[PDB]
């Protein structure tokens, strides 16, 4: 999703 | 640990006893948050910044709430001037410094200051660099901003703050670009654990020495992680939460500073990233 924390777009 | 993210932002405040080892819940946060930072002042635990990434919104947070281990209550305190997702915070003399973070597409270089005696916020001088996912550590009562992301480039640079002149000073840059690293001071000076450099999550861990102005590598963890929590109390610092690029990792690794080894100690019930950690 987001590469650093994994949170969604 | 306070907050975190797994499928959505979390309200979890839930502790771990490395002496016992079991997991048990405490009061949830008032508002779910991830990308926040945690710290202690006078024993009380304060969760700072972040955002609520939920099925119905993605609201960056300018709030911070104080919790008391004596009575299991979260009590709102005064909010900041701007919301700060992926914030870094440092504690000097039991005072609260809020560093960088993002609000929408704006990547802050601004820094703010909070007094738990009085409960307020005032702007100080901006950093040299806009930094979200910035690691913040305090050493010899100096405030350091380490790594992060300026909106285009991820950073290996670090800078230092002087509480007497409102001025930021670039120091020696890290050996590794690190955004969303775990940054804390252990024994002597600044440790930089893991993070994301724009292509891979990091298991390598760096260490800064102020007298020699030198960053030196130390043994790397077994599993890579960015957006992890970090906290110091009894030496032998553990890493909790984060993400490696596919799974919200479920490893708590423990580095011993003497033999310089890593080994997985325990695991909480679910994977999680973007936490604010401190210990009382």
């Amino acid at each position: 999703l987001d590469e650093e924390a994994g949170e969604f777009l | 640990t306070a907050g975190g993210y797994f499928r959505q932002s979390l309200s979890y405040l839930e502790a771990y006893n490395p002496s016992d080892g079991t997991w048990l819940r405490l009061a949830d946060l008032q508002v779910p948050r991830s990308g926040l930072a945690g710290c202690v002042v006078g024993g009380l635990l304060y969760a700072v910044g972040g955002r609520n990434n939920s099925p119905d919104g993605n609201t960056d947070s300018s709030a911070l709430d104080c919790y008391n281990p004596m009575t299991n209550q979260w009590s709102p305190c005064a909010p900041m001037s701007v919301p700060r997702n992926r914030i870094g915070v440092g504690v000097i003399d039991g005072h609260i410094y809020a560093v960088g973070g993002s609000h929408g597409c704006i990547h802050h270089n601004s820094v703010e200051r909070y007094e738990p005696e009085r409960d307020e916020w005032h702007l100080v001088a901006p950093m040299l660099t806009r930094r979200i996912g910035v690691g913040v550590a305090v050493l010899n009562r100096l405030l350091y901003a380490v790594g992060g992301f300026d909106g285009t480039n991820r950073l290996n640079s670090a800078e230092c703050y002087y509480p007497e002149r409102n001025e930021w000073r670039m120091i020696t840059a890290m050996n590794t670009i690190r955004s969303g690293a775990g940054v804390c001071v252990l024994h002597n000076c600044i440790y930089a654990a893991g993070g994301y450099d724009g292509q891979d999550q990091l298991n390598s861990v760096e260490r800064y020495d102020v007298a020699t102005a030198t960053w030196t590598f130390v043994a790397p963890m077994k599993h890579r992680r960015s957006a992890l929590g970090i906290t110091v109390h009894q030496g032998r610092i553990y890493v909790l939460g984060g993400y490696d690029g596919h799974t919200f990792l479920d490893s708590v690794e423990c580095y011993d500073p003497d033999t310089d080894t890593w080994s997985e100690v325990t695991r909480m019930t679910s994977g999680r990233s973007g936490v604010g950690v401190a210990v009382t």
